[PDB]
Protein backbone atom coordinates (compact mmCIF):
# COMPACT_ATOMS: atom_id res chain seq x y z
CA UNK A 1 0.00 0.00 0.00
CA UNK A 2 1.08 3.47 -0.40
CA UNK A 3 2.04 4.91 3.05
CA UNK A 4 1.33 8.57 3.99
CA UNK A 5 4.21 10.22 6.20
CA UNK A 6 1.85 12.99 8.31
CA UNK A 7 4.42 16.29 9.57
CA UNK A 8 4.85 17.30 12.02
CA UNK A 9 2.79 15.11 14.52
CA UNK A 10 1.16 18.21 16.12
CA UNK A 11 2.14 21.76 16.33
CA UNK A 12 0.94 24.96 17.74
CA UNK A 13 0.48 28.69 15.93
CA UNK A 14 -0.41 31.51 16.90
CA UNK A 15 -3.97 33.49 15.57
CA UNK A 16 -3.04 36.01 12.37
CA UNK A 17 -0.14 32.68 11.54
CA UNK A 18 0.68 30.23 8.85
CA UNK A 19 -0.06 26.49 10.12
CA UNK A 20 1.62 23.96 7.41
CA UNK A 21 1.09 20.45 7.60
CA UNK A 22 2.94 17.68 5.36
CA UNK A 23 2.41 14.30 3.53
CA UNK A 24 4.89 12.22 2.04
CA UNK A 25 3.51 9.20 0.21
CA UNK A 26 5.45 5.95 -0.45
CA UNK A 27 4.75 5.96 -3.85
CA UNK A 28 3.64 9.04 -6.59
CA UNK A 29 -0.44 9.36 -6.00
CA UNK A 30 -0.56 11.01 -9.50
CA UNK A 31 -2.40 9.62 -11.79
CA UNK A 32 -3.54 10.83 -15.53
CA UNK A 33 -2.34 14.54 -14.81
CA UNK A 34 -4.32 15.00 -11.85
CA UNK A 35 -3.05 14.34 -7.68
CA UNK A 36 -5.18 12.12 -6.21
CA UNK A 37 -4.38 13.94 -2.08
CA UNK A 38 -6.92 15.08 -0.13
CA UNK A 39 -7.12 16.29 3.70
CA UNK A 40 -9.38 16.59 6.51
CA UNK A 41 -10.66 18.61 9.44
CA UNK A 42 -12.15 16.64 12.24
CA UNK A 43 -12.84 18.84 15.58
CA UNK A 44 -12.93 16.31 18.90
CA UNK A 45 -16.10 14.30 19.31
CA UNK A 46 -17.36 15.23 15.64
CA UNK A 47 -16.49 13.92 12.00
CA UNK A 48 -14.29 14.32 10.06
CA UNK A 49 -14.79 17.33 6.94
CA UNK A 50 -13.36 16.97 3.51
CA UNK A 51 -11.34 20.13 2.78
CA UNK A 52 -8.96 19.84 0.23
CA UNK A 53 -9.59 17.16 -2.94
CA UNK A 54 -7.14 16.49 -5.67
CA UNK A 55 -3.86 18.15 -3.98
CA UNK A 56 -5.15 21.87 -4.24
CA UNK A 57 -9.25 22.33 -4.42
CA UNK A 58 -11.05 23.45 -1.87
CA UNK A 59 -14.03 21.87 -1.06
CA UNK A 60 -17.82 22.42 -0.48
CA UNK A 61 -17.90 25.12 2.82
CA UNK A 62 -14.26 25.25 2.97
CA UNK A 63 -12.87 28.60 3.47
CA UNK A 64 -10.38 30.52 1.93
CA UNK A 65 -7.92 30.41 4.64
CA UNK A 66 -7.03 26.40 3.84
CA UNK A 67 -5.03 25.89 0.85
CA UNK A 68 -2.68 22.72 -0.82
CA UNK A 69 -0.36 22.27 -2.42
CA UNK A 70 2.00 19.79 -3.99
CA UNK A 71 2.32 16.52 -6.62
CA UNK A 72 3.98 13.53 -6.81
CA UNK A 73 5.23 12.30 -3.41
CA UNK A 74 5.41 15.64 -1.79
CA UNK A 75 2.11 17.64 -0.26
CA UNK A 76 1.37 19.95 2.16
CA UNK A 77 -1.89 22.16 3.73
CA UNK A 78 -1.85 25.43 4.31
CA UNK A 79 -4.14 27.38 7.04
CA UNK A 80 -3.55 31.02 7.15
CA UNK A 81 -4.48 33.27 8.62
CA UNK A 82 -4.84 30.66 11.51
CA UNK A 83 -8.27 31.60 13.67
CA UNK A 84 -10.17 30.31 17.03
CA UNK A 85 -11.77 27.27 15.75
CA UNK A 86 -9.01 26.09 12.97
CA UNK A 87 -7.63 23.87 16.39
CA UNK A 88 -8.29 20.12 15.35
CA UNK A 89 -7.05 17.14 14.11
CA UNK A 90 -5.91 16.81 10.13
CA UNK A 91 -5.35 14.11 8.08
CA UNK A 92 -3.83 13.71 4.15
CA UNK A 93 -5.25 10.43 2.50
CA UNK A 94 -4.84 9.26 -1.06
CA UNK A 95 -7.35 8.16 -3.25
CA UNK A 96 -5.32 6.71 -6.11
CA UNK A 97 -4.86 3.24 -4.75
CA UNK A 98 -7.22 0.57 -2.81
CA UNK A 99 -6.55 0.51 0.16
CA UNK A 100 -7.28 4.48 0.62
CA UNK A 101 -4.98 5.41 3.18
CA UNK A 102 -4.86 8.05 5.36
CA UNK A 103 -1.41 10.20 7.36
CA UNK A 104 -0.78 9.51 10.68
CA UNK A 105 -2.76 13.03 11.55
CA UNK A 106 -1.76 16.12 13.42
CA UNK A 107 -3.01 18.02 16.08
CA UNK A 108 -3.26 21.52 15.40
CA UNK A 109 -3.51 23.52 18.76
CA UNK A 110 -3.63 27.59 19.15
CA UNK A 111 -0.96 29.06 20.34
CA UNK A 112 -1.81 31.18 23.15
CA UNK A 113 -0.27 33.19 26.09
CA UNK A 114 1.18 31.52 29.07
CA UNK A 115 -1.69 30.65 31.92
CA UNK A 116 -1.30 28.53 35.27
CA UNK A 117 -3.95 26.18 36.32
CA UNK A 118 -7.08 26.74 38.84
CA UNK A 119 -5.72 24.06 41.97
CA UNK A 120 -8.48 22.58 43.53
CA UNK A 121 -8.61 19.43 45.64
CA UNK A 122 -11.46 16.90 46.54
CA UNK A 123 -11.41 14.88 49.61
CA UNK A 124 -13.28 11.44 49.56
CA UNK A 125 -17.14 11.68 49.59
CA UNK A 126 -19.15 10.05 52.61
CA UNK A 127 -20.74 8.19 49.86
CA UNK A 128 -17.55 6.69 48.61
CA UNK A 129 -16.13 5.60 52.46
CA UNK A 130 -19.69 4.22 53.23
CA UNK A 131 -18.14 1.93 50.31
CA UNK A 132 -15.18 1.17 51.40
CA UNK A 133 -13.47 3.25 48.86
CA UNK A 134 -11.18 6.88 48.86
CA UNK A 135 -10.77 8.49 46.11
CA UNK A 136 -8.88 11.76 46.45
CA UNK A 137 -9.80 14.43 42.89
CA UNK A 138 -7.20 16.86 41.69
CA UNK A 139 -8.41 19.30 39.21
CA UNK A 140 -6.02 21.72 37.61
CA UNK A 141 -7.82 23.48 35.12
CA UNK A 142 -7.56 26.19 32.45
CA UNK A 143 -3.73 26.26 32.00
CA UNK A 144 -1.34 26.48 28.79
CA UNK A 145 0.91 24.89 27.77
CA UNK A 146 -0.46 21.54 28.02
CA UNK A 147 2.35 20.14 29.33
CA UNK A 148 2.03 19.65 33.70
CA UNK A 149 3.35 17.27 36.10
CA UNK A 150 1.24 16.64 39.25
CA UNK A 151 2.59 14.64 42.22
CA UNK A 152 0.28 12.77 44.88
CA UNK A 153 1.72 13.11 48.60
CA UNK A 154 0.50 10.93 51.35
CA UNK A 155 1.90 12.68 54.56
CA UNK A 156 4.43 14.71 52.96
CA UNK A 157 5.40 11.09 51.22
CA UNK A 158 5.39 10.76 47.18
CA UNK A 159 2.59 7.79 45.99
CA UNK A 160 3.04 6.54 42.81
CA UNK A 161 0.14 3.69 42.23
CA UNK A 162 -3.65 4.17 42.39
CA UNK A 163 -4.24 7.72 40.82
CA UNK A 164 -5.37 8.29 37.57
CA UNK A 165 -4.87 11.49 34.78
CA UNK A 166 -6.80 13.02 32.23
CA UNK A 167 -6.52 16.13 29.89
CA UNK A 168 -9.59 18.06 28.26
CA UNK A 169 -8.65 18.89 24.69
CA UNK A 170 -7.99 22.64 23.64
CA UNK A 171 -10.44 25.07 24.70
CA UNK A 172 -12.71 26.56 22.55
CA UNK A 173 -13.10 29.95 23.94
CA UNK A 174 -10.01 30.48 26.15
CA UNK A 175 -7.73 27.93 23.85
CA UNK A 176 -6.70 26.33 27.33
CA UNK A 177 -6.06 22.98 29.01
CA UNK A 178 -7.34 21.43 31.76
CA UNK A 179 -6.33 18.26 33.98
CA UNK A 180 -7.93 15.97 36.70
CA UNK A 181 -5.95 13.60 38.89
CA UNK A 182 -7.39 10.76 40.83
CA UNK A 183 -5.82 8.78 43.59
CA UNK A 184 -8.04 5.50 44.65
CA UNK A 185 -6.82 4.21 47.91
CA UNK A 186 -9.36 1.72 50.17
CA UNK A 187 -11.23 2.83 52.94
CA UNK A 188 -8.91 1.35 55.27
CA UNK A 189 -5.63 2.33 54.12
CA UNK A 190 -7.24 6.24 53.35
CA UNK A 191 -7.74 6.55 57.15
CA UNK A 192 -4.50 5.31 57.90
CA UNK A 193 -2.81 8.80 56.92
CA UNK A 194 -2.96 12.65 57.78
CA UNK A 195 -2.33 14.61 55.20
CA UNK A 196 -3.08 14.44 51.01
CA UNK A 197 -1.35 16.88 48.66
CA UNK A 198 -1.73 17.72 45.20
CA UNK A 199 0.97 19.77 43.87
CA UNK A 200 1.56 20.78 40.59
CA UNK A 201 4.63 22.09 38.28
CA UNK A 202 3.67 24.36 35.48
CA UNK A 203 6.14 26.50 32.76
CA UNK A 204 4.12 29.48 34.51
CA UNK A 205 6.44 29.45 37.80
CA UNK A 206 9.66 27.21 39.56
CA UNK A 207 7.68 26.48 43.20
CA UNK A 208 4.31 24.09 42.52
CA UNK A 209 0.99 25.03 43.15
CA UNK A 210 0.00 23.14 45.93
CA UNK A 211 -3.19 22.00 47.59
CA UNK A 212 -3.98 19.40 50.23
CA UNK A 213 -6.54 18.76 53.18
CA UNK A 214 -6.13 16.85 56.16
CA UNK A 215 -8.28 14.11 57.09
CA UNK B 1 -8.93 5.11 -17.16
CA UNK B 2 -11.85 4.20 -14.52
CA UNK B 3 -10.73 3.99 -10.96
CA UNK B 4 -13.37 2.58 -9.33
CA UNK B 5 -14.68 4.78 -6.59
CA UNK B 6 -11.93 7.17 -7.46
CA UNK B 7 -11.62 8.49 -10.82
CA UNK B 8 -14.54 7.98 -13.97
CA UNK B 9 -13.25 9.56 -17.21
CA UNK B 10 -15.57 11.57 -19.34
CA UNK C 1 -29.74 18.33 2.90
CA UNK C 2 -27.26 15.33 2.82
CA UNK C 3 -27.76 13.36 6.10
CA UNK C 4 -26.17 10.06 7.17
CA UNK C 5 -26.22 8.26 10.61
CA UNK C 6 -25.17 4.93 11.84
CA UNK C 7 -26.57 2.99 14.16
CA UNK C 8 -26.06 -0.72 16.06
CA UNK C 9 -22.79 0.15 17.39
CA UNK C 10 -21.93 -1.41 21.08
CA UNK C 11 -20.25 -3.73 23.11
CA UNK C 12 -19.39 -7.51 21.82
CA UNK C 13 -17.39 -10.16 23.11
CA UNK C 14 -14.25 -11.11 21.23
CA UNK C 15 -15.14 -13.57 18.57
CA UNK C 16 -18.64 -11.78 18.27
CA UNK C 17 -20.45 -10.69 15.62
CA UNK C 18 -22.38 -7.63 14.94
CA UNK C 19 -24.30 -5.22 12.52
CA UNK C 20 -24.01 -1.87 11.58
CA UNK C 21 -26.47 0.11 9.40
CA UNK C 22 -26.22 4.01 7.97
CA UNK C 23 -29.29 5.56 7.27
CA UNK C 24 -28.91 8.03 4.45
CA UNK C 25 -31.02 11.20 3.28
CA UNK C 26 -30.44 14.39 1.74
CA UNK C 27 -29.45 12.65 -1.80
CA UNK C 28 -29.99 10.17 -4.27
CA UNK C 29 -28.24 7.40 -2.33
CA UNK C 30 -28.41 5.17 -5.11
CA UNK C 31 -26.39 6.72 -7.25
CA UNK C 32 -23.17 7.30 -4.52
CA UNK C 33 -20.35 4.94 -3.69
CA UNK C 34 -20.26 4.89 0.12
CA UNK C 35 -17.65 3.50 2.50
CA UNK C 36 -16.94 2.69 6.05
CA UNK C 37 -14.42 4.12 8.17
CA UNK C 38 -13.61 3.87 11.29
CA UNK C 39 -11.36 5.24 13.84
CA UNK C 40 -9.66 3.52 16.95
CA UNK C 41 -9.50 4.78 20.50
CA UNK C 42 -6.48 7.89 19.84
CA UNK C 43 -5.48 6.26 16.99
CA UNK C 44 -5.79 7.83 13.08
CA UNK C 45 -8.76 7.36 10.20
CA UNK C 46 -8.34 3.91 8.74
CA UNK C 47 -10.17 2.96 5.70
CA UNK C 48 -12.46 -0.53 6.14
CA UNK C 49 -14.52 -1.13 3.10
CA UNK C 50 -16.16 0.96 -0.17
CA UNK C 51 -19.30 -0.26 -1.79
CA UNK C 52 -20.42 0.99 -5.58
CA UNK C 53 -23.44 2.38 -5.85
CA UNK C 54 -25.29 -0.66 -7.31
CA UNK C 55 -23.27 -3.40 -4.92
CA UNK C 56 -20.68 -4.05 -8.45
CA UNK C 57 -17.78 -2.96 -6.20
CA UNK C 58 -17.09 -4.27 -3.40
CA UNK C 59 -13.28 -3.31 -1.62
CA UNK C 60 -11.74 -4.29 1.39
CA UNK C 61 -9.23 -3.79 4.09
CA UNK C 62 -6.79 -6.77 4.33
CA UNK C 63 -7.29 -6.97 8.10
CA UNK C 64 -11.22 -6.90 7.42
CA UNK C 65 -11.85 -8.77 4.16
CA UNK C 66 -12.97 -12.26 5.63
CA UNK C 67 -14.81 -11.32 8.59
CA UNK C 68 -16.47 -8.11 7.28
CA UNK C 69 -19.40 -7.79 4.81
CA UNK C 70 -20.33 -4.28 3.47
CA UNK C 71 -23.86 -4.49 1.63
CA UNK C 72 -26.54 -1.61 0.77
CA UNK C 73 -29.88 -1.37 -0.22
CA UNK C 74 -30.69 0.98 -2.00
CA UNK C 75 -34.52 1.34 -1.86
CA UNK C 76 -34.00 1.58 2.09
CA UNK C 77 -31.14 4.15 1.74
CA UNK C 78 -29.24 2.03 4.06
CA UNK C 79 -26.06 1.24 3.75
CA UNK C 80 -24.62 -1.41 6.37
CA UNK C 81 -21.19 -3.51 7.53
CA UNK C 82 -22.00 -7.38 8.74
CA UNK C 83 -18.91 -8.00 11.37
CA UNK C 84 -17.84 -11.66 12.52
CA UNK C 85 -14.83 -12.88 14.46
CA UNK C 86 -14.91 -9.65 16.10
CA UNK C 87 -11.25 -9.11 17.55
CA UNK C 88 -10.64 -6.29 20.43
CA UNK C 89 -8.90 -4.56 17.44
CA UNK C 90 -11.89 -3.96 15.87
CA UNK C 91 -12.75 -1.85 18.89
CA UNK C 92 -13.83 1.62 17.13
CA UNK C 93 -15.93 4.51 16.22
CA UNK C 94 -17.52 3.29 12.56
CA UNK C 95 -18.07 5.62 10.05
CA UNK C 96 -19.89 5.69 6.81
CA UNK C 97 -18.77 8.39 4.17
CA UNK C 98 -20.28 9.09 1.15
CA UNK C 99 -18.33 8.63 -2.12
CA UNK C 100 -18.92 12.18 -4.10
CA UNK C 101 -18.35 12.57 -7.31
CA UNK C 102 -16.85 16.29 -8.43
CA UNK C 103 -16.81 17.16 -11.91
CA UNK C 104 -13.61 18.06 -13.98
CA UNK C 105 -13.11 18.72 -17.75
CA UNK C 106 -12.35 15.50 -18.14
CA UNK C 107 -13.73 13.46 -15.43
CA UNK C 108 -15.19 12.89 -12.04
CA UNK C 109 -12.75 12.50 -9.40
CA UNK C 110 -14.04 10.82 -6.12
CA UNK C 111 -13.48 11.75 -2.38
CA UNK C 112 -15.58 11.34 0.49
CA UNK C 113 -17.21 14.18 0.83
CA UNK C 114 -19.84 13.77 3.65
CA UNK C 115 -19.59 11.69 7.07
CA UNK C 116 -21.97 10.30 9.49
CA UNK C 117 -21.38 11.17 13.61
CA UNK C 118 -19.87 7.40 13.86
CA UNK C 119 -21.43 4.21 15.93
CA UNK C 120 -18.82 2.58 18.68
CA UNK C 121 -18.07 -0.54 18.96
CA UNK C 122 -16.12 -2.02 21.75
CA UNK C 123 -14.89 -5.38 21.56
CA UNK C 124 -14.38 -7.09 25.07
CA UNK C 125 -15.46 -9.35 27.35
CA UNK C 126 -15.31 -6.87 30.31
CA UNK C 127 -18.96 -6.94 32.22
CA UNK C 128 -21.66 -3.87 31.33
CA UNK C 129 -21.05 -2.04 34.52
CA UNK C 130 -23.81 1.06 35.65
CA UNK C 131 -21.34 3.96 37.26
CA UNK C 132 -21.07 4.83 40.53
CA UNK C 133 -21.15 8.89 40.90
CA UNK C 134 -19.45 10.50 43.65
CA UNK C 135 -20.17 14.44 44.68
CA UNK C 136 -16.84 16.38 45.12
CA UNK C 137 -17.53 19.15 47.46
CA UNK C 138 -14.93 22.01 48.95
CA UNK C 139 -12.41 20.88 51.90
CA UNK C 140 -13.03 22.39 55.86
CA UNK C 141 -10.56 24.88 54.73
CA UNK C 142 -12.01 26.03 52.19
CA UNK C 143 -11.11 29.14 51.14
CA UNK C 144 -12.23 30.49 48.03
CA UNK C 145 -12.52 34.09 46.14
CA UNK C 146 -16.02 34.77 44.01
CA UNK C 147 -16.10 31.52 42.31
CA UNK C 148 -16.40 27.96 43.87
CA UNK C 149 -15.17 24.48 42.10
CA UNK C 150 -17.55 21.81 42.41
CA UNK C 151 -17.64 18.52 40.81
CA UNK C 152 -18.65 14.56 40.14
CA UNK C 153 -16.27 11.74 39.98
CA UNK C 154 -17.63 8.81 38.03
CA UNK C 155 -16.62 5.62 38.70
CA UNK C 156 -16.27 1.69 37.46
CA UNK C 157 -18.47 1.69 34.35
CA UNK C 158 -18.43 -0.60 30.97
CA UNK C 159 -18.47 0.13 28.43
CA UNK C 160 -18.08 4.15 27.22
CA UNK C 161 -19.91 6.20 27.24
CA UNK C 162 -21.40 7.99 29.80
CA UNK C 163 -23.23 11.93 29.70
CA UNK C 164 -22.62 14.35 32.40
CA UNK C 165 -24.68 17.70 32.73
CA UNK C 166 -24.96 20.10 35.41
CA UNK C 167 -28.38 21.03 36.82
CA UNK C 168 -29.89 19.42 33.98
CA UNK C 169 -28.30 21.64 31.52
CA UNK C 170 -29.10 24.92 33.12
CA UNK C 171 -24.55 25.17 34.34
CA UNK C 172 -23.14 24.74 30.76
CA UNK C 173 -20.69 27.63 31.68
CA UNK C 174 -17.20 26.69 33.44
CA UNK C 175 -17.57 22.54 33.23
CA UNK C 176 -14.67 20.45 32.36
CA UNK C 177 -15.53 17.06 31.86
CA UNK C 178 -12.36 14.95 31.59
CA UNK C 179 -12.25 12.01 29.34
CA UNK C 180 -12.86 8.76 31.02
CA UNK C 181 -9.72 6.46 31.55
CA UNK C 182 -9.65 2.64 31.34
CA UNK C 183 -8.25 1.22 34.54
CA UNK C 184 -8.67 -2.66 34.94
CA UNK C 185 -11.94 -3.22 32.86
CA UNK C 186 -13.71 -0.18 34.23
CA UNK C 187 -13.95 3.41 33.30
CA UNK C 188 -13.67 6.42 35.86
CA UNK C 189 -14.07 10.22 34.76
CA UNK C 190 -14.53 12.71 36.63
CA UNK C 191 -16.23 16.47 36.05
CA UNK C 192 -15.98 19.58 37.05
CA UNK C 193 -17.92 23.24 37.18
CA UNK C 194 -17.04 26.73 39.30
CA UNK C 195 -20.12 28.81 40.23
CA UNK C 196 -20.48 32.29 42.34
CA UNK C 197 -19.45 31.34 46.20
CA UNK C 198 -22.93 33.15 46.75
CA UNK C 199 -24.79 30.62 44.55
CA UNK C 200 -23.69 27.68 47.18
CA UNK C 201 -25.21 25.63 48.90
CA UNK C 202 -27.43 28.59 48.37
CA UNK C 203 -28.76 27.16 45.30
CA UNK C 204 -28.43 23.53 44.36
CA UNK C 205 -25.94 22.10 42.20
CA UNK C 206 -26.34 18.49 41.05
CA UNK C 207 -24.92 16.38 38.27
CA UNK C 208 -27.35 14.49 36.28
CA UNK C 209 -25.13 11.59 34.73
CA UNK C 210 -26.38 8.83 32.49
CA UNK C 211 -24.63 5.85 31.25
CA UNK C 212 -26.98 4.41 28.28
CA UNK C 213 -25.20 0.67 28.58
CA UNK C 214 -26.60 0.10 31.21
CA UNK C 215 -30.13 2.25 30.87
CA UNK C 216 -28.34 4.31 34.26
CA UNK C 217 -29.40 7.77 35.25
CA UNK C 218 -28.13 9.63 38.29
CA UNK C 219 -28.30 12.87 40.05
CA UNK C 220 -25.99 13.74 42.79
CA UNK C 221 -26.30 16.79 44.84
CA UNK C 222 -23.60 18.67 46.05
CA UNK C 223 -23.60 19.27 49.81
CA UNK C 224 -20.92 21.59 51.82
CA UNK C 225 -19.30 18.87 53.75
CA UNK C 226 -20.31 19.46 57.60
Amino acid sequence: DTVLTQSPASLAVSLGQRATISCRASESVDYYGKSFMNWFQQKPGQPPKLLIYAASNQGSGVPARFSGSGSGTDFSLHIHPMEEDDSAMYFCQQSKEVPWTFGGGTKLEIKRADAAPTVSIFPPSSEQLTSGGASVVCFLNNFYPKDINVKWKIDGSERQNGVLNSWTDQDSKDSTYSMSSTLTLTKDEYERHNSYTCEATHKTSTSPIVKSFNR
Amino acid sequence: MSLPGRWKPK
Amino acid sequence: DVQLVESGGGLVQPGGSRKLSCAASGFTFMRFGMHWVRQAPEKGLEWVAYISSGSSTIYYADTVKGRFTISRDNPKNTLFLQMTSLRSEDTALYYCARSGGIERYDGTYYVMDYWGQGTSVTVSSAKTTPPSVYPLAPGSAAQTNSMVTLGCLVKGYFPEPVTVTWNSGSLSSGVHTFPAVLQSDLYTLSSSVTVPSSPRPSETVTCNVAHPASSTKVDKKIVPRD
